[PDB]
């Protein structure tokens, strides 16, 4: 229960403020390797030939690609989402234009969703962007997802113990704790702040004195919001494998400017993008997904910071395939 | 090297002494037994112990309080004995999560917490009577009771006075190892960093000071134990070379000194000030200050630093940004 | 509008901030420091030609005399005039007052420096009920050594110079605290007993080591009026004796170590 | 100039170095060689703080701040304006603290009393070293130390804690906080007790040791006793930093995750997982 030195440390604030990352080399190496599994881009192909919109029958998203380019996309998709399953995971051996299998439908929504991410959320994913791999990391079901209830293990590739199962009520507190960096924070930040945009993350007053008319009785927000916020922050820190000072100068959390690091702004955009994704792409999918995938509330697995980041401040240590697969965005 | 200061080389035993109180003497239950090891670094005699109505009322209420809490914790782990023991630190009894203002909250959302707090309070009150009475009964000054009163007062402050002032129970401190601790951050975060609350600083000053005073007072006495320094009472009524040297040690060191009696007043005061200070800090928080940091900036106190990484504009204030 | 906000860009917290420091300093300077002065004041300094008058500052620093009504009759009022009547066998080593004094005779007997004792009451510290507080076991019948701990009675007392100096005759116990404070030993060579504060004793199984003083010096240890009683002043004379040994036991004990 | 009972104690000797040379007083202050070196270091230190401060922005005491160097300067010296001043002042602080302590030793010897005080004073000096010297050494850079500033340093503390999501969960911290609180309470109970005995109120008689013990046995069924509470005090006090030092040093060199996750060792024991 103790990691041996030395520790890698970065600086992210003015000298003397103790702001920065504290990384355990080994742990970083363990993750650098895991992410290095990112399949390399497939050799570029000649754009020769007409658009697949003419060639194939049921192509509603990659119709502008040429046949060769299109198949290259399909290979990449397979390699990122279902390498073990192969093409048949979404197709009918005898009818590639068939939509019989649900993964086909969802994959289409996912193609759009990805294109969206790389196009409408560049303020977050920047020029790195994302591909099916970023989330799926090689399996139809992304290792890190969320239901309207905390679930254990965080990585669904692992098998839960009895208490970890959402069925075991006596395991609720621990399920939650592990979603908030092991804190006893009695709040589920994901549903509260990431499932949709109904709640406000900020809770600190922007004035020195209490403004009359919002500072008494039922006018004021309950302290619980401060906890909820704290929780969301704990999980965000954990999801990126980093600490508060990576974005804040604890001297004044609520303050921006010199009190915040660029990353915080990015994080800000991350929250919006995650909400967009969940609300408009993932959440609805509960209609196309077999009841087998749904949660106890019939919800579809949704994304959060960890879904892509998986313990790293930059998904896959900033690896990118954007230039290699322009079909995934940005779309001009 | 006065080893007597480290532990008692030769322990002693003798008839169990007893001082009669103005009352309650017949209420001292228990048979004084001795502990050899205890006696090595303290007084070997354990017990008896005064009961009285206050003491009993105290246990009565305290227990009721503790029971309400555990049952709720137990209920959290669905009464699974193994998880209860496993997840103990993470379990707690929370104040209302929703906003009901000062309205009494539902049992499942603040109601139980409120009751536990009521019984804990009564329990504290009874024990205060105990700490007070015993003093009068034994014909002693009520100094301890007052210092203890400050402590009970502070608890009341973070417990219900503050919540009352701003008008919301949700502000209360939850019962639980980790939980009552998580409150410290949620509370500080809400009021814009407690490090910028002058009273927080004052309180810390006295706490740290109590550390400095006991380390110093304690080391002082041991350093003059060879002369009887430990027999402080008669050192007061009749100054002896012990306290003379204790005094000269400090005067020659820091330029001024105290008396064997005054140093206790200093220490008493400091102790008291830790609680008094924090009570004020809490009474002021939420009531007349909403963000201690901005409050410091306003009064030109808060320090500022150059940016290291580029200053970052609040994304939410940029033109055409999502909500 | 703002809660706490007042007129001239000032708020409640800000006023309390000032009040706080006000109260603090008030208590610290006006109360505490006054109390720190109930002993040793008014200060002392050498006079010469004309200098006779109350001296303003000396009346302001002192607090009102408080009176302690003692548990076994009597009273003590502080602060008060408690000048060192004793003649000190000390002499100036140079000019200014900051100059240290020097023992002209034998510091241990003279009772100067570390060997100095306070002019405490020449009375026997009592127990909650008039009995002598500090008494030898030969009297403290119902008191005994805890089973498991050494019984120095009989064991020899070795001094700093390594050499038997006497035999532990008895143990003086505090009947109020149930704590052994002194060890009574027979001074080998000079028929007479002497007390030694336990604190100066390294209680072994076969011997009692006493590094404070040398074997010889054990003869000059102050004597008690009674044999089964001791007065506060005597406790000081006795304790003080050994303490002075720490610096005067030998010549080098007073010089610079490293 | 002298307390009424001070004359007889002002003898020569008890020094550690210098002998008669610096064995004298100046007002109530005993000098000694270490008193001298203390002044030297205090002088040097305050001077450096003034120059550094002046080369800085404001003069408001609450906002002044002398900071260590960026982490990139590692354990080497940094240019005065960017850490060197901090380095110099730190060394001065140390010279001053140690000098102050050794000076208490001389004073103790002269008075023929125990060196308990200066020993107790080592704890805080030790903790200072932990924060400024040792942890920085283990992490490999002076940049990890705390800045010398009335509010500045609170900020460093603040971010430091937050580098571990919730420093409250740090076991060394929990231990330490506990001792801070217990010690604070004990001093209140101790000081309170003494005063309660010598100051019963009205015309009441000053009480006794018997009454002391009777009080706590009556209240909590036990009484550690006179001399013992003083030993307990020094103990409780000293353990604020002694145990806390472990929580501080552990953070970073021996633990890089958040502190709440550390308790996973318990929460994740297989049999009840
Ligand atoms: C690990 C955590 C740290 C911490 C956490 C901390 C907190 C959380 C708080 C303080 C507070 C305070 N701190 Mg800091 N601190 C301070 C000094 C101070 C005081 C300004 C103030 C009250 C302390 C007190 O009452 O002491 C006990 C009692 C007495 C009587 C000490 C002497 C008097 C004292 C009031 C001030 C003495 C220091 C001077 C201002 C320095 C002047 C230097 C000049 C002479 C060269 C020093 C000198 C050091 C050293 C030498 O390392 C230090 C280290 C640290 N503090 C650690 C880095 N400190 C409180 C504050 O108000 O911040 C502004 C506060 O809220
Ligand atoms: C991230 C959050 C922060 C935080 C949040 C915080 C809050 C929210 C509050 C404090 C407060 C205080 N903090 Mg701060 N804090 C402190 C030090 C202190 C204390 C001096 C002071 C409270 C005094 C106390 O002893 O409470 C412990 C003593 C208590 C609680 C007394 C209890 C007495 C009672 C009679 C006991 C009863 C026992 C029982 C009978 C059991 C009953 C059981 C039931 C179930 C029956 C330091 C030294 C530091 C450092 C080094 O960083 C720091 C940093 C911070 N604090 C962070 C910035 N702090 C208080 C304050 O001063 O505010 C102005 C306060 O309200
Ligand atoms: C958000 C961050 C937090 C935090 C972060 C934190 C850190 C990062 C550290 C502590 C540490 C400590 N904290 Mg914590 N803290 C504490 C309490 C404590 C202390 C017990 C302990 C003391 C360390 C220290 O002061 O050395 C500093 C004091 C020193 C070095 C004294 C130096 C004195 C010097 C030798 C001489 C100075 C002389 C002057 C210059 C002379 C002036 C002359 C004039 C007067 C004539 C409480 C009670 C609370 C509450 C109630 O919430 C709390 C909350 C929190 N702390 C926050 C959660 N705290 C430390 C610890 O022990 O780790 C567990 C530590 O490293
Ligand atoms: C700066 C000054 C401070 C200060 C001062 C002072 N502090 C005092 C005094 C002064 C002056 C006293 O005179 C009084 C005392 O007496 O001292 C001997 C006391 C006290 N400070 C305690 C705890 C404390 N102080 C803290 C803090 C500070 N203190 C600050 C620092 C903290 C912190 C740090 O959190 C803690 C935890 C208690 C031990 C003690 C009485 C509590 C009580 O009121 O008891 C309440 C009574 C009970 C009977 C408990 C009931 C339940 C029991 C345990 C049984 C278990 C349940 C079980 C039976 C259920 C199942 C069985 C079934 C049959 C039912
Ligand atoms: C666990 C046990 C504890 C403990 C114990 C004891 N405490 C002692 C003794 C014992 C036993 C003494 O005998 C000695 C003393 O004589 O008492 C009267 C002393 C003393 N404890 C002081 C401060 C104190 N104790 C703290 C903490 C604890 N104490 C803990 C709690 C804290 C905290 C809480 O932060 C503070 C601030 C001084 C008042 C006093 C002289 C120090 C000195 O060194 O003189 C040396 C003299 C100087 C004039 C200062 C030199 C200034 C340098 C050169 C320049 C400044 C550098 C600096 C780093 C800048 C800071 C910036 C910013 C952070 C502001
Ligand atoms: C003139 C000159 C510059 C000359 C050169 C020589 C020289 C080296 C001089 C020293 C100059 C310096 C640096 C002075 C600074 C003095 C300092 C360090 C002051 C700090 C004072 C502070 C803030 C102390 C904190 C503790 C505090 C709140 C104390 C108040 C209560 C007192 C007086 C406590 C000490 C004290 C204790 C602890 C007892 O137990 C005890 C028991 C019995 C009798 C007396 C006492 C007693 O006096
Ligand atoms: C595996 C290497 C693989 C191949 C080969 C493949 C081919 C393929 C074709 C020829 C079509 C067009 C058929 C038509 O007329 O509509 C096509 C279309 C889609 N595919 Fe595919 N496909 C392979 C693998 C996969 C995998 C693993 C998935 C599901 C994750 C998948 C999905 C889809 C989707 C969706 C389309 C529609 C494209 C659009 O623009 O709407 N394929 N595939
Ligand atoms: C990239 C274009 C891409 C593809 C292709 C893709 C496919 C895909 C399928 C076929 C499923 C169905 C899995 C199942 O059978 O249950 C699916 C589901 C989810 N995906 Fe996906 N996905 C692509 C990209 C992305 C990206 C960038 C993310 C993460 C932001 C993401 C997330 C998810 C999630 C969550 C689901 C829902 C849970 C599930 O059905 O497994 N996908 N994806
Ligand atoms: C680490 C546990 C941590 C803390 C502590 C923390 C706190 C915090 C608070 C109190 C807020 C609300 C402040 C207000 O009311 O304005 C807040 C807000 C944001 N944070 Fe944070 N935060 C911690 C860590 C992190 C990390 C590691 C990042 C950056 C990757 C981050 C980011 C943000 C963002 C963005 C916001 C604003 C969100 C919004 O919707 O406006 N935080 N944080
Ligand atoms: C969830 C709300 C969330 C947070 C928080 C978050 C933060 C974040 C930061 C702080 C960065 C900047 C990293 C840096 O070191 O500069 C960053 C970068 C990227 N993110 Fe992110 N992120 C959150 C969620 C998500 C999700 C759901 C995805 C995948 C759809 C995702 C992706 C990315 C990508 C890509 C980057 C790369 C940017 C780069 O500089 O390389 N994030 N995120
Ligand atoms: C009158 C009306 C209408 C309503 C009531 C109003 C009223 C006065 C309410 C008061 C509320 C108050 C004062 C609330 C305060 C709550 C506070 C300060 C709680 C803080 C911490 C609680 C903690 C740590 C307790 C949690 C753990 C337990 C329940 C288990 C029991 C304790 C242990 C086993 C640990 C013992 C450790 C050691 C002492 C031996
Ligand atoms: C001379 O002074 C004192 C004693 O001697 C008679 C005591 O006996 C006690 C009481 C001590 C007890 C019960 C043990 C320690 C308690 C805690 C909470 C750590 C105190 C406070 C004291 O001041
Ligand atoms: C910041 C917390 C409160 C600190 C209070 C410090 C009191 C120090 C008392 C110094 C007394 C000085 N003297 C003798 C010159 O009066
Ligand atoms: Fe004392």
């Amino acid at each position: 229960c103790f990691e041996p030195p030395p520790a890698t440390t970065t600086q992210t604030g003015f000298r003397g403020l103790s702001m920065g990352e504290v990384l355990h080399p080994a742990t970083v190496k363990a993750k650098k390797e895991r992410d290095a599994q990112y399949p390399p881009a497939l050799a570029a192909v000649k754009a020769e030939g007409p658009p697949v919109s003419q060639v194939y029958k049921n192509v509603k998203v990659l119709g502008n690609l040429t046949e060769a380019e299109f198949l290259r996309t399909m290979t990449a998709i397979t390699e990122w989402v279902s390498p073990q399953e192969g093409c048949t995971y979404c197709h009918d051996e005898n009818n590639l234009a068939s939509e019989a299998k649900y993964p086909y439908v969802v994959a289409r929504r996912m193609l759009e969703m990805t294109r969206a991410i790389n196009t409408n959320w560049t303020q977050h994913v920047a020029q790195t962007g994302v591909t099916c791999y970023t989330c799926h990391r090689g399996t139809p079901l992304p290792p890190y997802v969320r239901y309207l209830e905390p679930t254990l293990p965080l990585n669904n590739r692992e098998t839960p113990t009895h208490v970890e199962r959402v069925e075991t009520r006596s395991g609720y507190v621990v399920r939650l704790a592990k979603y908030t960096a092991y804190s006893a924070l009695n709040y589920d930040p994901f549903t509260m702040f990431l499932a949709n945009d109904k709640r406000q993350v900020r809770v600190v007053p922007q004035t020195a004195l209490p403004l009359v008319g919002v500072s008494r009785g039922k006018e004021r927000r309950p302290l619980s919001d401060a906890y909820a916020t704290f929780a969301l922050m704990m999980s965000i820190s954990d999801s990126l494998g980093t600490n508060c000072t990576f974005c804040h100068n604890a001297q004044t959390f609520e303050s921006w400017g010199k009190k915040s690091t660029p990353q915080r702004a990015i994080a800000w955009w991350g929250i919006r993008m995650v909400r967009d994704l969940n609300m408009n792409y993932l959440a609805p999918l509960n209609a196309s997904l077999p009841a087998s995938r749904l949660g106890r509330q019939g919800e579809a697995p949704q994304a959060d910071c960890r879904t892509c980041h998986q313990g790293v401040t930059k998904p896959l240590f900033g690896a990118s395939r954007l230039k290699d697969y322009p079909e995934l965005g940005p779309i001009k | 090297a006065d080893y007597q200061t480290i532990y008692t080389q030769i322990q002693a035993r003798g008839p169990h002494i007893t001082v009669s109180g103005e009352w309650g003497d017949n209420d001292r239950v228990g048979k004084p037994f001795y502990s050899y090891w205890l006696g090595k670094i303290g007084d070997a005699q354990i017990g008896p112990i005064y009961l009285g109505a206050s003491g009993i009322a105290a246990f009565a209420f305290g227990s009721t309080a503790i029971l309400i809490i555990l049952f709720n914790m137990a209920a959290e782990v669905h009464f699974d004995p193994l998880q209860f023991f496993r997840q103990f630190f993470w379990l707690g009894l929370y104040p209302p999560k929703a906003q009901y203002g000062m309205g009494i909250p539902p049992l499942h959302d603040g109601g139980w917490w409120l009751m536990a707090g009521l019984f804990m309070t009564l329990s504290l009150g009874s024990w205060w009577i105990r700490v007070y009475s015993r003093a009068r009964a034994l014909g002693l000054g009520t100094h301890i009771a007052w210092n203890f009163a400050a402590a009970i007062f502070f608890v009341l402050c973070i417990g219900c006075i503050h919540p009352t002032l701003v008008g919301s129970w949700s502000e209360g401190v939850p019962f639980g190892i980790w939980p009552h601790i998580d409150w410290l951050t949620a509370f500080s975060i809400r009021y814009g960093n407690f490090y910028y609350c002058p009273w927080h600083g004052f309180s810390i000053g006295f706490a740290y000071g109590c550390g400095l005073l006991f380390a110093a007072h304690g080391a002082t006495i041991l350093a003059v134990a060879r002369f009887g320094g430990d027999r402080e009472i008669e050192q007061i009524t009749d100054r002896g070379t012990a306290v003379e040297r204790a005094a000269l040690f400090w005067r020659w060191t820091i330029g001024f000194n105290a008396t064997i009696e005054s140093v206790h007043r200093w220490g008493w005061f400091f102790s008291l000030m830790v609680m008094v200070s924090a009570s004020v800090g809490i009474l002021l928080t939420g009531t007349f200050v909403d963000n201690w940091y901005l409050w410091c900036v306003k009064h030109g106190a808060a320090p500022d630093y150059p940016a290291y990484l580029p200053a970052t504009p609040d994304p939410a204030s940029l033109p055409g940004a999502p909500k | 509008m703002y809660h706490g906000a007042l007129a001239q860009h000032l708020d409640i917290a800000q006023l309390v901030w000032y009040a706080q420091w006000l109260v603090i300093w008030t208590v610290v300077l006006l109360y505490l420091r006054r109390e720190d002065r109930r002993e040793g004041y008014p200060l002392v300094e050498p006079l010469g030609l004309v200098k006779l008058a109350p001296e303003d500052g000396q009346v302001y620093e002192l607090p009102y005399p408080k009176t302690f009504v003692l548990p076994h009759g009597g009273t003590v009022t502080v602060p008060r005039r408690r000048p060192e009547t004793r003649e000190l066998k000390l002499a100036q080593t140079d000019g200014f007052e900051g100059a240290p004094l020097q023992p002209t005779g034998n510091p241990l007997v003279d009772a100067v420096g570390p060997a100095s004792y306070a002019e405490r009451a020449e009375v026997v510290d009592a127990t909650v009920d008039g009995k002598a507080k500090i008494v030898p076991l030969r009297v403290a019948t119902d008191f005994s050594i805890a089973e498991g701990d050494v019984d120095p009675r009989g064991l020899p007392v070795v001094a700093a110079d390594g050499v038997e100096a006497g035999t532990v005759t008895d143990l003086w116990v505090d009947r109020s605290e149930h704590y052994f404070r002194y060890l009574e030993l027979s001074v080998a060579g000079s028929a007479r007993t002497a007390l030694i504060p336990l604190g100066f004793c390294d209680v072994k199984k076969d011997k009692i080591v006493v590094t404070s003083i040398l074997s010889e010096q054990f003869a000059n240890v102050p004597r008690l009026q009674s044999r089964d009683q001791i007065t506060l002043r005597e406790e000081d004379k006795v304790s003080a004796y050994y303490a002075g040994g720490l610096l005067y036991a030998t010549p080098e004990r007073a010089e610079s170590l490293l | 100039a002298l307390l009424s009972f001070e004359r007889k104690y002002r003898v020569r000797g008890g020094t550690l170095i210098g002998g008669d040379l610096f064995d004298f007083w100046v007002g109530p202050y005993f000098v000694g060689f270490f008193g001298v070196s203390a002044i030297f270091f205090i002088f040097l230190g305050v001077s450096l703080i003034g120059y550094a401060a002046s080369q800085g922005p404001t003069w408001d005491p609450f906002a002044i701040s002398i900071n260590p160097p960026d982490l990139k300067y590692g354990l080497g010296a940094a240019p005065l304006l960017e850490g060197g001043f901090w380095q110099a002042i730190t060394v001065c602080a140390l010279g001053a603290f140690i000098s102050w302590m050794l000076r208490e030793v001389e004073i103790s010897r002269k008075l023929g009393i125990g060196w308990h005080v200066p020993l107790a004073f080592c704890v805080p000096i030790f903790m200072f070293c932990v924060l400024q010297v040792f942890r920085p050494l283990l992490l490999g850079s002076w940049g990890h130390a705390f800045p010398y500033g009335i509010l500045s340093h609170l900020d460093w503390v603040n971010n430091f804690g937050y580098q571990y999501l919730n420093w409250h969960y740090n076991p060394g911290h929990m231990s330490s906080v506990s001792f801070l609180f217990v010690n604070a309470m004990a001093l209140g109970l101790h000081g309170g007790l003494i005063l309660s005995v010598a100051n019963p109120g009205d015309g009441d008689k000053v009480k006794t040791a018997e009454h002391e013990n009777q009080y706590f046995r009556d209240v909590v069924g036990y009484s550690i006793g006179a001399l013992s509470i003083h030993r307990l005090g020094l103990f409780l006090a000293s353990n604020i930093f002694l145990t806390g030092a472990f929580g501080t040093i552990a953070s970073g060199p021996f633990w890089t995750r958040g502190w709440p996750e550390w308790w996973g060792w318990w929460l994740d024991i297989p049999f009840w997982s």
